[PDB]
């Protein structure tokens, strides 16, 4: 609604402190995300499938399904073009790296492969689109000859 | 010249006043409509219940335009309301409430359709709920093939109606929303209904497609409800519910029974099963590729011990280890593999035996093979008994198992028989064609081939090979059909060829090297006999039949030419035409099968995993030596089901609102909204 | 842990007042907007030229909602109008008139887009007409390979810009509307432009798809204008128009030159050609197939008669008959068939010539064949002369004609070289390998193959074989590509096997029956020489190479094994891998080809028919014995073009209106419309 989101702020459920952002990102709404991210937010980091401490073992014991859905939701958020644009210094590199991760996860989480793969393709497309916006060749050079390493 | 055009089947025409009345309704001018009505009451100049060229009356026009204001006006003036409810239900609007509240020849609805049936057909949860709130009933369709009931003997009269009426009933009973609102166990109801509908698809040759579609609707509904699960606690409550032990994945088993593949393949469901399968191998799949191989190989090598431990101390660390499903699979496969290896040792004839001894004492390797054989037998026996013949009979591989085993039995019998009799030794050459030892060897060879090809079943456990195995099976059905046609052609040409060359058959002695047939250095007497002609034609398909076989020694040119021409036509029909056509057909199917490959494979894999999930299992070589509870369970299932249904209905609605285009009816509605609005404002301002 | 989320693309936020102003524009509250504007003047609390985070300023927000009233209000006040015209053009509003009338970084439009270009890219006839009315110019796109101009040779400054800029001009020049409004011969320009765009697609590899899309756009436009023809008079005026005799189907010819296939295949165009083709046989379409057959047969049989009459007295009625195109085709086909029959007789005892007379005298049959051969060559010469090397060369079949004719010439030469220098009659077995007579016979036979294959060309004429011929030809291209891949495979294994067995070569003498090679009863030394290796591997594709060709005489097990493995791998790669792939590839190609076969076939047939429509035609055997007018013609063409363009513009609009869903933006406008009306009414009534 945007207007409504504004009003509410003016005054499933995989979480609640960050669920607004997680949903917005899924809603891929730049405006709403801009509003929400105004207040500092910190999505939890999806621990890798490898962990075995209660960190994950306990959860994977209480509710494996929820845990899995939770992680997918975090990634579905992190892989939102809007969020990458707003929060990442180098949007392209993030898309490259995240696409790689979302693929690995497809292999690991065989159950939700299609989901994790769609997200990967989404990231790949985003980067292509951002390149498509180049207009002169000076820009192309800056982009294709830049490194994130000192 | 010119073709005059006239209205042949003429119908009464609307007077000018009546035309205006209906026109107002289409524009939503309450004022004019109201006035017209009032005047009609006085001067009786308009039949309030007049009809348009399309047969729509005023109330029907109002219903379609969805103008409840005008509808009320018309109803207050007591307009014929026949079938109006049905039209409203089809439009799926809240005008239904008004008509129901307003309670007390041409129709677009057959005489059988009832308010609830149509609501079900529309799948509008709200309208259905409204109707059900008031007593409503859908006739129970008689069981498939219920001739006993003379009522079914009504088919003699207006079968068309009978058939349509039945389909309408099922089309309603199979509405996701009705099943949701009415059925106590929505999932089980869908499973069952989807099966009955499939059966009907077969019995009712015509209307097959409809019944099949309705069946898929039911199947998908069940998967969709499962998809609305959010926690493992729910998923477990659903999949382990027994209608009436528990914790036996009862519902999953029912699904497998009703071939509910999509349900059994749902990601979350597959996840649970995996946890059960790889118990004891945390992240076995995650284990590095090699690591997996390592563990599997090691466990396999230790299969006899693990087996022995279970035999010794069921309640021991080792004894318990074999109970794990994945371990059983590893062991039960390693056992079979060793069996096959033993059979290979025979090839190399590691234990060589004289070719002259009739019925020799079973060789060393044989003895070793004997146990496994016996184990496999008893195994099949157990399956049959435990599962009942129907189920055992159903399994196709069971046929291969039965055949493989039977061959092994005969082999043994003959081996034995050849021992008691034919106890002496003679040059193999002297042995009669059907010497027991000879026949036994052949049977053994065939059995060995069958045994090794039984490994194909194991492919279902592999992510890569499995899907292929499943697809192949599906295609095989079609290949069989093609084979029947090929056979007919073969028989035809076989009869013909044999008919022409049988006059020129020659003796084996006459033939060089006393060899007669298509399998001699110089092929001869190929078409002399039907048996030989059939063989020759078969081998020709592979190009192993030389062309010189088409000439008769006496050299009768004409005959030979006809013979070669017949052989040639066969080659063209078989290789150039039929063979190629098979390619096209197989390409068509493979394409389709590919669409549903995963669900098929996963359904198959589950069945396999489930088999091991059970408790009655040891490798073949060592194979042969309170109502309160139910109440609670049901209560929980009902709670979960309630939530699942709730979240499902909502989802469906949301999807429709956001994933549906705007049709012309929508434009007409908006246009009416503005029109009626205009007229009102103008009247007020006027 | 946690992943921090911070905004790095920091952006200023609009003041509440500002933000509010923008919201009012979106809702269409003229009043509030008006107030805000006035207050901002005096108070200066809101920059009227502020922007949304999405870069939507007020004027832009108004243009998109298409509220010209608010637009005027905003424009009246001093609101920056940068690039607004472009937005008003992209959206295709005619509120562009207002902006054009007013005249007092991070842009969504590249710095090169000028209003005229954008309008053209949108293809709005109206909007374009407005702008064009005012003097407007689109830069010339320097021709392909115009590197000479240092202007383009300075692309080093910014290539991407240069390339993009170039595409934008063409994307504009290739707009059907701009070509309708600004070009004198809309049809010719589209033909030419289509070609250039095609060529550019090739030179500019990147943007290939874009240029190709544009070319198709131009081709479709020309066809559509043609389809707007409503009388045969118009169709003639168009197809027979010469830009600069007339009445020669000039534009039809140019269309064939530029490969405007669709234009040529257009129903009407085809119909006209047909009438010209079947002149002399009106109703030939109605003629019963049998009747037709009869007519064709008679004419063909009498071909010599008709052929002569013309020569003697073209004016003679009979002379007139052969001039008709369809006739020419029939006569010319009969001549070819007669020729082919002559060739067949040559291989028979028709003349029963001796077979040991080295340098024999030409037989009667050969003598008769000579005239035809001469005619065919002469025809080719004329073709080259009357069509230029380019056209002749372009034709694929002219290649075969050349080959056939050249061989039928070398045959003659060698025959002569043999009549001389060979007066004896030595035994054929004594003749050397390259005896001229032997070489001559070989060439003649090869040509007889080519000659008989030329008949495939005639298929284009039939409505059934024609399309098939075309489709197959296209698929041949695909096969050719595959052969390249295979060739490398062949070469690899050829070299390997030769490198392994070349040591074990043996003299033919040693071999049985003094025969050395794959074409000997006992295939021997098949891999000893490279050439044999290539041939042997080639034949192995057809299973004509025996496996005993891989065993060295000395029986070196290792070498033989390596060889067999190499041969086997080749067979797997070629027969089981590449071959099966080719099949799949071809399957796909046919599916696609089949779709365009008709346009492809009709274009082909028209070229054939056109060939005969021309006046210079006699069968091969008897082959070798005003400014005023221009102005009027052009006026007529312009008249027809005016009508066609008008009809086209209207038709395209109708199609756009009747075939385009209501996008979301459309909805937004309606909502804004109601909103504005609401505010206005509320105020007046409040
Ligand atoms: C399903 C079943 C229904 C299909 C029905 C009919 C299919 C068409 C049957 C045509 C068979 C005719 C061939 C018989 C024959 O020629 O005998 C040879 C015999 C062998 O002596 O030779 C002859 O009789 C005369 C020599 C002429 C041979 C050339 C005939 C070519 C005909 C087409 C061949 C197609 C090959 C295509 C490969 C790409
Ligand atoms: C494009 C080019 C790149 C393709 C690259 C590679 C493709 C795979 C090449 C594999 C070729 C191996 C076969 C060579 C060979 O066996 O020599 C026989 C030779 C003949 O002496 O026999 C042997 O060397 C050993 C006997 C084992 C034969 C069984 C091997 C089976 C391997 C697969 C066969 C597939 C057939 C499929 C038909 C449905
Ligand atoms: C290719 C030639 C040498 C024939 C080899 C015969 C056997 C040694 C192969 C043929 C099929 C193979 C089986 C194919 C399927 C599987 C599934 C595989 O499991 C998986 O791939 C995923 C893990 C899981 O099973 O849960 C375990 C090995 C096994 C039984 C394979 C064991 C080795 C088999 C019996
Ligand atoms: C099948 C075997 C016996 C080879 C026969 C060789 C020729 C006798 C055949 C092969 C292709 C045939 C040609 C295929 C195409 C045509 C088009 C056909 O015209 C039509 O089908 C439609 C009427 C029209 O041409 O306008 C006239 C006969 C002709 C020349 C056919 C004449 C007879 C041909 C030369
Ligand atoms: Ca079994
Ligand atoms: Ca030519």
């Amino acid at each position: 609604v945007v207007g409504a989101v504004d009003i509410l702020l003016n005054h499933y459920s995989t979480t609640m402190d960050v669920a607004p952002v997680i949903l917005a990102a899924h809603r891929n709404n730049y405006e709403i995300l801009t509003m929400l991210l105004k207040q500092d937010v910190s999505l939890p980091k999806p621990h890798a499938v490898g962990c075995e401490c209660t960190l994950c073992s306990a959860k994977n014991k209480k509710d494996s399904l929820r845990h899995s859905r939770f992680r997918l939701d975090i990634y579905r958020c992190l892989a939102s073009p809007a969020l990458i644009m707003l929060t990442e210094e180098d949007p392209i590199l993030r898309a490259f790296e995240l696409s790689a991760d979302l693929k690995e996860l497809s292999l690991v989480e065989v159950e939700f492969r299609n989901d994790y793969e769609e997200l990967a393709r989404q990231c790949k497309m985003f980067a292509k689109d951002l390149l498509a916006q180049a207009r002169n060749s000076r820009e192309l050079e800056v982009i294709l000859n830049h490194t994130s390493s000192d | 010249d010119r073709i005059p055009l006239q209205i042949v089947r003429a119908e009464t025409e609307l007077s000018a006043e009546e035309k205006a009345f209906l026109s107002a309704v289409e524009k939503g001018d309450y004022a004019t409509v109201k006035q017209a009505l009032q005047e009609a009451e006085i001067y009786y100049n308009v039949n309030i219940n007049c009809m348009d060229p399309l047969g729509r009356s005023a109330l029907l026009i109002a219903i379609e335009n969805e103008n409840l204001e005008i509808m009320e006006l018309l109803l207050n003036h007591s307009v014929y309301v026949g079938d109006a409810l049905l039209y409203a239900i089809r439009k799926e609007v809240v005008g239904a409430v008004e008509l129901l509240l307003s309670y007390r020849q041409f129709s677009e609805f057959t005489p059988d359709i009832t308010p609830i049936m149509l609501a079900a057909h529309t799948n509008n949860y709200e309208i259905i709920k409204l109707l059900v709130q008031k007593r409503v009933t859908i006739p129970r369709p008689h069981q498939i093939r219920c001739n006993c009931v003379e009522c079914v003997s009504s088919s003699e009269v207006d079968s068309l109606r009978h058939s349509r009426s039945r389909l309408n009933i099922y089309k309603a009973l199979a509405s996701p929303s009705l099943i949701a609102l009415s059925s106590e166990d929505p999932i089980l109801t869908a499973f069952r209904l989807g099966w009955e509908l499939k059966e009907l698809s077969k019995v009712e040759n015509e209307f097959k497609a409809e019944y099949e579609e309705l069946s898929q609707q039911c199947k998908l509904f069940a998967k969709d409800l499962l998809d609305q699960a959010r926690s493992s606690r729910e998923l477990e409550i659903i999949l382990n519910h027994r209608d009436d032990k528990y914790h036996d994945l009862a519902k999953l088993k029912v699904a497998i029974k009703y071939h509910q593949k999509e349900f059994v393949a749902q990601p979350n469901c597959q996840q649970l099963l995996a946890t059960l399968w790889y118990d004891g191998f945390p992240g076995w799949r995650r284990k590095h590729w090699v690591v997996k191989l390592l563990t599997c190989m090691t466990i396999g090598f230790l299969f006899p011990m693990l087996s022995i431990a279970y035999l010794i101390s069921p309640r021991s660390n080792l004894g318990l280890f074999i109970k794990k499903p994945f371990i059983k699979f590893i062991c039960h496969t390693a056992s079979y593999l060793t069996f096959l290896f033993m059979l290979l040792l025979a090839s190399q004839h590691i234990v060589r035996t004289d070719l002259h001894v009739q019925g020799p004492p079973p060789t060393v390797v044989e003895w070793m093979i004997l146990p496994w054989v016996l184990g496999f037998i008893w195994g099949e026996i157990k399956e049959m008994w435990d599962g009942g013949f129907t189920e055992y009979i159903h399994d196709w591989w069971n046929l291969m198992d039965f055949a493989m085993n039977s061959l092994y039995l005969a082999t043994i019998s003959l081996k034995i028989v050849a021992y008691v009799k034919y106890n002496g030794s003679r040059p193999r050459e002297e042995w009669e064609m059907w010497h027991p030892t000879l026949i036994a060897e052949a049977l053994f060879a065939i059995s060995n081939i069958l045994s090794s090809l039984r490994l194909i079943s194991l492919f279902t456990a592999n992510s890569h090979l499995g899907p292929l195995q499943i697809s192949l099976g599906r295609m095989l059905l079609d290949i069989l059909k093609f084979l029947f046609i090929y056979c007919l052609v073969l028989l035809a040409f076989a009869n013909g060829l044999n008919q022409l060359y049988f006059y020129y058959e020659t003796r084996a002695i006459d033939e060089p090297n006393n060899c007669k047939g298509i399998r001699c250095e110089k092929q001869n007497n190929a078409f002399s006999t039907l048996f030989e002609t059939l063989q020759s034609l078969f081998w020709s398909v592979f190009g192993l039949l030389n062309l010189y076989v088409t000439n008769v020694k006496a050299r009768h040119e004409f005959t030979e030419f006809v013979g070669a021409t017949m052989f040639g036509t066969y080659n063209v029909i078989s290789l150039v035409v039929l063979l190629n056509m098979l390619i096209a057909m197989m390409n068509n199917s493979y394409q389709l099968i590919a669409d549903h490959a995963d669900i098929e494979w996963k359904f198959a894999r589950t069945k396999l995993w489930m088999s091991y999930f059970d408790e009655g299992g040891t490798l073949p070589p060592p194979f042969n030596i309170r109502h309160a509870d139910s109440l609670i369970q049901n209560q929980h299932y009902q709670e979960v089901i309630r939530n699942l249904v709730k979240r499902y209905v909502a989802a469906m609605i949301r999807n429709s609102k956001t994933n549906e285009g705007l049709t012309e009816e929508n434009f007409k509605e908006l246009k009416q909204d503005i029109s009626s609005f205009r007229y009102e404002v103008l009247d007020l301002l006027g």
